[PDB]
């Protein structure tokens, strides 16, 4: 029951193993490998979609 | 013959009938910056031909008592043609160089010169713990003189020739790209220096990319002749030059 | 079975040439509350650039994933005042300024917690210090709300049967533990604009929702011939964090541990005039 | 099983990732609820506009006055409206903005920036302005002729009340220090009268402009650090 | 899946017999800047020899892969001078001569770093030394450039919320950590022939590019009745190293920590005459 | 899981290879750039030529004079030009050369060496020289007849101004100590007039020669050590 | 996720296992097993290739 | 792949009956230098016997595979004589008699080495001993031949940049390390019948081939108000051993650490007469 | 990369696993499981083979 | 990974077999040479004849 995943490196120029020892999910290590994001929530809160090229109004 | 070379850049040509091979930096030919390595966003300017051409940087006199000279680039070409103007008007610059040194004498003269391009040639002051201005080490195209004795004036760099003003053995400079002008069999040395720096581009008025050094390792000697000195000329040609970040003129 | 196996760079610039058309990306209207999405490619000629920069270090998980001190206190092994030989701290994250400001950038939080304890001891000055004492031991006890509270170092309550506790000996690594999400609500609330009584009276503010319990510490049985003082530091490290409803960072200095009270502050510093740039 | 402890054992590193025992075994957590407004990266916050207090004239008896850039009907043919240094994390102008606050938690930054200007005059007023960005140099511009050589945009005031100046990322290094120095300068930004402001009869003789600052989609930060804006002397 | 599997000896001599031809490998011309590639087989008769020697130990990775001290300083647990109870060191590799010379053989470097700390303590001499003090604890804090700097041992800045830190107790193994490549440029630069201001004025040399931050150390809470002095040594160990543009080794003794200043030195030692060989 | 600590635990060995935690988690490094001049092994540096200061005559008022070997037109039929000991890491001649500096960081060395001589006289001058390498023995050579018995090459000066003497690796042991002693001697190198130097009228009566030292492709070093050339008394 | 590779020994007269425990590539051990090298960069920087047997000029 | 899998008893006696023939196994001739290969079965009637004895414990690997002390020395933390505060030992295996004799049974050896260090401390007697000192730390440095040698406890040479070193703290397990075969020759030589100079003069004997270097030890920074003495013991343990050319064991007592000098000794003890058996 | 081999026991009346952690063969444990030997080198150094039954000369 | 130290930890036994770090990393050893007279077991020595001093007559 071992997980193998890639580690942070560089663009031009790499595996580590992890095993859980405790029965409580709160004991796991931080899951700091997620990088998903979406700023449209705060930057485009309007109802009607506005095209950048077209005039605002 | 392999002793004949011809170089054509822009609207200028160099011909030598008595020369050795051509040394190419660290085996790397100058080239333009690639897309995946650049950092600036705006379009660069490539003034090819206008800037990529030979520029005779004045001439010195080789005497029996000469000790050596050095020039710093690109500051040496700071006021030479459109290269200087473009340098003044742009924030960033990047270009390789082709250095050609001429020195001719009869088959009865004897002497040996070392021509070497020292990248990142940082120099120490004459007096330890005493600063110098940017005039004791570079003032345009003029050549600076090395000294046989230890420098004493606190306003200039330590010119002790045997230490090369970098606190290292003069004999070990062979490591850097270099060539020898031996009057027995050579009259010119050619070095093609690619762009070497820790960043893709850099301001050309704040940073000295590399320093040229010409050191007589065997002093000039002759007897019973009307020729009293052997003039030495240097010529430099930027290659694959591109600028960036236009702004008011410095 | 024996093994089961399990990156998003910033947007790249694109070559842009001269343009002359009716489209006007530069012009917009901020009245809509919409932030313009223009890029440098839309107002100036640009070259093609590949960006390998990543925003990995800006994630909330990493931003809050650093242990920070939240409380420090001193207690003596022996003294005349009974209250001075042990500590009793109501849990709250508003005591230390730095982590308080870090947390207060979000309205609601939900995370696991990792707690680490650092304990150090020193001999109090005096006219006679020559003594020999074996290594000391310390007890940390956590009391959920409503549980019995000890009134002295040698009280019966220190015999925890259900309350978790840790026994630690000096010279070893600092003690550590994990705590899950223990809020009655669906998420922790840094702010609470409301009252306690339904008639809009009583306590006001985030003080109303603070019911996390207490922490007690004592020397297990050490009682030296001469006083010895110990200090304990508590460090919190959020894990598996989620946040909602960002807020503007605080501008004024903190003044109370359980209130938002403040003093008016200038917006920013001043300069000679609107044109000074030196 | 033979083993040997390597250097670093029993140390407490504040940025480590290790598993630890749970003190509340088999604790049942409250079910999750999808509250609106989830934020997954500080850069999302950094991309939102915020008002820039450009009018720091050392004589602002009214604090709100710092947000308004004065403008007058009859100005010398060419006249500077404002000037400022582009130090988002260090300059007093950008220090406390929504963008400056985020940067102060980091050491390095890179990417382009957006400056948006909105004209809050009368509907009958009109004018043109020149806004220019001058990359680093030995001297900041002093006149409009000097400024117009660098990157700039001509702004026309009409039905669309806002214009955007995108400051490109022109630097020798991939990153810049938040605590900017001479080595990593960024340049200057200035605004000048292009044509002048003209008003018809029966309108106020003065107007104001506001500026908004935000980051583009290629912005990034690195090396987390502790901010210097907040401090305490005694326990609260 | 459960396992995935993953040497270059020097060139061998080759039998050479008598020769008589127009080819002249011995003769060359150094004026070209080209080092001759002749071998002993080209000038003398030789036997066949198989070489198993390898240049493994000459690689840059191994050459620089040794921990070396870079800084040592002393601080006291208690004293009248506030500045004397903690250390504040701007990071730089020019303080110690040996590693400075080792690094200065290359112009540009790019490597990961491994940092190890060695701490020792001793009781200061005095007229009365009889005391009992538990084990001491130390805190090491790293402040990136521009961050707040503590002004005293008990300053608020010691409550690091984002600044990484290590807490260490005497008697255990030395502390250790890893540091990635943290330069704004594409590679570290040992030398910088340039100025700070664009007008060719201000600071000159490698002092301009040194912006790595600071390191602070203190006794966590130890305050003995009598002074105790501690010393800390910092060791750097490059990993995953790459180098460019070799330079000649330095001949003259170092004299400044942030400059290349020197005094002229003879090229080498002397002997009786050009023929003396005894 | 039962375990037992073996001797050596908690020790700090300066040449160990162990994994350690990272203090800057998820730090994004700058993209790599292929700067010219990458060096992957010190031997590459060791293979480059460098000028050897052979003229250590204890009376050199001019330091640069150490690099020139004098030569005269009218010399005794047979006359020695120079002589030296082959101790690349210990002899004053090779101590500070580009090759000697590298060796001083090690304890053992092996392989052959190259000595290149270049004639810097007039173009009309001519001559012949005998350069000989004498393996270890009880006495160094005193005359040309003694020298010519060992390995040697006759050098003719013409259009090609340089000649190479390849010193073969003749030793009883696979390696030699950098701090050479009597047990691990290496021999001597000497140069003698073969025919003499002749010049026509109107030329200088004296000339100079220079020597270059470098390692062949079979050279190697081992046992890293700390060099003794650099030292300090107080913190800088 | 274990790597198996040979270790340094002798010519005439040998496996070790390695596993990564941390998510950052900077935490790995030194990769001192590479022995590639090319001295032509510094010894033959000329433009035209010169044959050793043939005369230099 | 996940697993790869990888005893010679003494010769057995064989039944022998009465014999009467011309073959004479008992008779031989020692003049040939040949040791007879007869067995008890060849001279007397014998039964069949199966032997399970093995010669495992007589192998050279096991015979030499035991750690043995080779050197012990004392140094003080503080004293007036600078030379008395640190140790400097030229490596050699001739100092201790037992292991010297064990090694001297073979002419040439080739093995890996395992080095273990045992360090102990004690307070020197005096009129006043009341003091408190934290745990001490020690540094062990190895200097290959020709390297710089420190001249005092606080010399610059102690900042090893290439010289391997070990830092050790009292109370933990003894330090240990491994050393490969580091001889310039193809094998270590216990004896050397030759001279140093080619003219058959100078040093004589195994002293000529001893160029293994030095070892230095010091207290890192401990300097107590009162003297403290420490002792270090070095243990060698050959591994992967090979031996050649056995020699007769030494009969006479050793008298010099770098010579074979001795005094004549009787062959063995005496008894009353050739017939005494009691 | 684990080696499994038998351990010393008795005639009439037994596996252990070993793994290498370091990249240098000198770090391995002692290989004291070899029991090959040949005394003919020192006991029969003669040129002509002599049969024990036959007379020596 | 939880663990517990058993008795005997941190002891130094002169006849133990444990792996230890190498102080001279990637050191290249000299090639082996088959010198005559290799001995692989002390019993081989024990099987060689030797003169016995039987005449111990105290005089
Ligand atoms: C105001 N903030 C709200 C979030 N809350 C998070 C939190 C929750 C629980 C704990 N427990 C710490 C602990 C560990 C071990 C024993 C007893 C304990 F109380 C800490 C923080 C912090 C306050
Ligand atoms: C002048 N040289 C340039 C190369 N630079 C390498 C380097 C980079 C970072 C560090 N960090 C050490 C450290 C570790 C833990 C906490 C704080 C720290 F500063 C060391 C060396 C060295 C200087
Ligand atoms: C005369 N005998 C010859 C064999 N020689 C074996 C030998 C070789 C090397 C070492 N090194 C010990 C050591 C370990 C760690 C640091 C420095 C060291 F010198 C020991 C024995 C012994 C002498």
């Amino acid at each position: 029951g071992a997980q193998v995943s890639t580690q942070k490196t560089g663009a031009h120029e790499i595996h580590y193993t992890n095993i859980n020892y405790y029965k409580d999910a709160a004991s796991n290590s931080a899951n700091r490998q997620d990088f998903t994001q979406d700023p449209s929530k705060f930057t485009e809160p309007v109802k009607d979609v506005m095209i950048k090229s077209l005039p605002a109004l | 013959s392999d002793r004949v070379r011809s170089i054509t850049l822009g609207n200028s040509t160099i011909t030598t009938q008595e020369c050795a091979n051509v040394v190419v930096g660290y085996g790397r030919w100058p080239t333009y910056l690639r897309d995946d390595e650049a950092t600036a966003e705006d379009q660069p300017t490539q003034p090819d031909v206008a800037t990529c051409r030979f520029y005779t940087l004045d001439s010195i006199k080789w005497e029996k008592g000469s000790v050596g000279w050095w020039w710093k680039f690109p500051e040496a070409l700071s006021d030479m043609g459109l290269f200087g103007q473009n340098m003044q008007y742009h924030y960033l610059g990047r270009a390789g160089y082709t250095i050609h040194v001429q020195c001719n004498a009869s088959k009865f003269h004897q002497g040996c010169l070392l021509v070497v391009c020292v990248p990142e040639a940082e120099m120490g002051g004459a007096v330890v713990g005493q600063a110098f201005s940017a005039t004791a080490m570079a003032n345009g195209d003029k050549a600076y003189e090395f000294t046989s004795a230890t420098q004493s004036d606190q306003t200039k760099v330590q010119t002790a020739i045997h230490n090369a003003g970098m606190g290292v053995g003069v004999g070990n400079l062979t490591i850097y790209p270099h060539q020898w002008i031996n009057l027995r069999t050579n009259n010119s040395a050619t070095i093609v220096m690619p762009y070497i720096n820790s960043v893709p581009m850099d301001n050309m008025f704040r940073h000295y990319n590399f320093t040229l050094m010409v050191i007589p390792f065997v002093k000039l000697d002759y007897a019973d002749t009307a020729s009293t000195y052997v003039p030495i000329t240097v010529t430099v040609a930027p290659m694959c030059a591109e600028y960036n970040g236009l702004r008011l003129a410095q | 079975g024996d093994v089961e196996e399990a990156v998003v760079h910033v947007a790249d610039t694109m070559r842009s040439g001269p343009s002359n058309s009716a489209s006007v990306p530069a012009l917009t209207a901020v009245e809509t509350g919409h932030t313009s999405q223009v890029t440098p490619s839309d107002t100036m000629q640009t070259r093609h650039v590949k960006n390998y920069h990543s925003r990995s270090e800006s994630t909330v998980e990493n931003f809050l994933g650093r242990s920070a001190c939240v409380y420090m206190e001193e207690y003596k092994t022996t003294d005349n005042d009974v209250n001075k030989k042990f500590v009793a701290w109501p849990i709250n994250t508003k005591q230390m300024v730095q982590m308080r400001r870090k947390l207060e950038m979000f309205t609601y939080l939900r995370f696991d917690m990792e707690v680490t304890f650092v304990i150090t001891s020193r001999q109090d000055p005096g006219t006679t210090l020559a003594q020999d004492m074996p290594v000391l031991t310390h007890q940390i006890m956590y009391v959920p709300p409503g549980g019995p509270i000890p009134a002295k170092v040698d009280d019966y309550a220190w015999q925890t049967s259900t309350n978790p506790s840790i026994f630690w000996t000096e010279g070893n690594a600092p003690a550590r533990m994990s705590i899950p999400f223990i809020s009655i609500g669906n998420a922790y609330s840094n702010f609470y604009d409301g009252w306690s009584n339904f008639d809009q009276r009583g306590s006001y503010g985030y003080n109303t929702l603070n019911n996390l319990g207490h922490i007690y510490v004592r020397h297990v049985s050490g009682s030296s011939p001469h006083p010895i003082t110990s200090t304990i530091r508590v460090y919190f490290k959020p894990k598996h964090t989620r946040a909602w409803v960002p807020r503007p960072p605080r501008l004024c200095q903190y003044k109370k541990a359980f209130s938002v009270d403040f003093t008016p502050t200038p917006i920013t510093d001043t300069r000679k005039d609107i044109n000074t740039v030196t | 099983l033979p083993t040997m402890n390597t250097p670093g054992s029993t140390q407490f590193l504040t940025s480590d990732d290790f598993q630890s025992p749970c003190a509340l075994p088999q604790f049942d957590v409250t079910p999750s609820m999808n509250i609106p407004g989830e934020v997954k990266n500080l850069m999302e916050i950094a991309e939102v506009d915020s008002v820039v207090p450009v009018n720091n004239v050392q004589d602002t008896t009214d604090q709100m006055e710092m947000f308004r850039i004065p403008v007058t009907i009859n100005a010398p043919l060419q006249q500077q409206v404002f000037g400022l240094r582009l130090q988002p994390g260090l300059d007093s102008v950008f220090k406390h903005t929504l963008l400056g606050e985020i940067l102060n938690y980091y050491a390095h930054w890179s990417g382009s920036m957006k400056l948006t200007f909105v004209f809050c005059g009368s509907a009958m007023a009109t004018g043109k302005f020149l806004i220019a960005y001058s990359p680093p140099g030995a001297n900041p511009p002093k006149t409009r002729k000097d400024a117009m050589l660098g990157t700039h945009i001509i702004w026309d005031i009409g039905l669309q009340s806002s214009c955007v100046l995108c400051v490109p990322w022109i630097s020798q290094t991939h990153y810049r220090l938040v605590q900017q120095d001479e080595y990593t300068s960024a340049g200057y930004v200035t605004c000048w009268y292009q044509t002048g402001m003209i008003v018809p009869p029966g309108t106020p003789n003065s107007s104001s402009i506001m500026c908004f600052a935000s980051a583009c989609n290629d912005f990034s930060v690195r090396m987390l650090r502790d901010t210097p804006f907040i401090s305490q002397d005694n326990k609260l």
